[PDB]
């Protein structure tokens, strides 16, 4: 998160972290159940062995809500293609049951209409993660959170030097020095609605971070409901 | 309808037949006025902990 803000204490309770054997966080993930955790697709290519750290916000020390839970099975999306950023999307079965406390508990899954009549038509979306603070930095130590507005689709296919899929959507600032960066892909883009905040993109992508012209990318969750359902189940 | 102010609903809206319809997320009750939706348990989805 570039520019961001701290999540305080409770705020951003839905926040998971992917650590590789080093202990050392690369990417994000959304808490969406005890038992699932929402990530990006292209995160499971950056370790060969990963497990999942919950309630944390400061990995310079331990405050105890935290919690790390292996890996019981892998969901990518069948159709994920490298290449193209296109599916993006991937879901996490854990081994054992997450326990909700103070900074531990799930985000909403909405419903795929309502998400994009109303939901998506919001003013701003808020991504967390702990990716880097600059571009070219190193990860950050504490969790942030960032208020990014929904971009404009017509504009946001016009920014990008790459194809916008229909399986992605842009947020953030066109010059303004916010955006999500690497280390926060696989994070959560949620929308409040009515102080209850619901699963509205994962953090996919963007070239480089926080560029003049450029957005943030996103998976565009609503898309995969029923695929996140279906994985949810089995 | 659902446009007016999300049809009074706390989440979910649907217009079925000209009327509005509220509903809710996993591990809420819609209330007794049809339109509140009630969390089931200590850690309801899409809310901030503060125990
Ligand atoms: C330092 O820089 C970063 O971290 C970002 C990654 C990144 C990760 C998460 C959020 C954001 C963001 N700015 N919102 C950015 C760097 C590592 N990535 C890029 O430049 C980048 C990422 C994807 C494409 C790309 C997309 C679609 C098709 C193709 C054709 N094959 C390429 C091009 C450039
Ligand atoms: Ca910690």
């Amino acid at each position: 998160i570039v520019g961001g803000q701290e999540c305080k204490d409770g705020e951003c309770p839905w926040q998971a972290l992917l650590i590789n054997e080093e202990n050392e966080g690369f990417c994000g993930g959304t808490i969406l159940s005890e038992f699932y955790i929402l990530t990006a697709a292209h995160c499971l290519y950056q370790a060969k062995r990963f497990k999942v750290r919950v309630g944390d916000r400061n990995t310079e020390q331990e405050e105890g809500g935290e919690a790390v839970h292996e890996v019981e099975v892998v969901i990518k999306h069948n159709r994920f293609t490298k290449e193209t950023y296109d599916f993006d999307i991937a879901v996490l079965r854990l081994k054992t049951p997450i326990t909700f406390r103070m900074n531990v508990a799930p985000a909403c899954l909405p419903e795929r209409d309502w998400a994009e009549s109303t939901l998506m038509t919001q003013k701003t979306g808020i991504v967390s993660g702990f990716g880097r603070t600059h571009e070219k930095g190193r990860q950050s130590t504490r969790l942030k959170m960032l208020e990014v507005p929904y971009v404009d689709r017509n504009s946001c296919k016009l920014s990008s030097s790459f194809i916008i899929t229909q399986n992605m959507f842009c947020a953030g600032y066109d010059t303004k020095q916010e955006d999500a960066c690497q280390g926060d892909s696989g994070g959560p883009h949620v929308t409040r609605f009515k102080d209850t905040y619901f699963v509205t993109g994962i953090v996919s992508w963007g070239e480089g971070c926080a560029r003049k012209g450029k957005y943030g990318i996103y998976t565009k969750v609503t898309a995969f409901l029923k695929w996140i359902d279906r994985s949810m189940k089995t | 309808l659902c446009s007016l102010d999300n049809g009074d609903c706390d989440q979910f809206c649907h217009e079925e037949q000209n009327s509005v319809v509220c509903s809710c997320a996993r591990g809420y009750t819609l209330a007794d006025n049809g339109k509140a939706c009630i969390p089931t348990g200590p850690y309801p989805c899409g809310k901030q902990t503060l125990e």
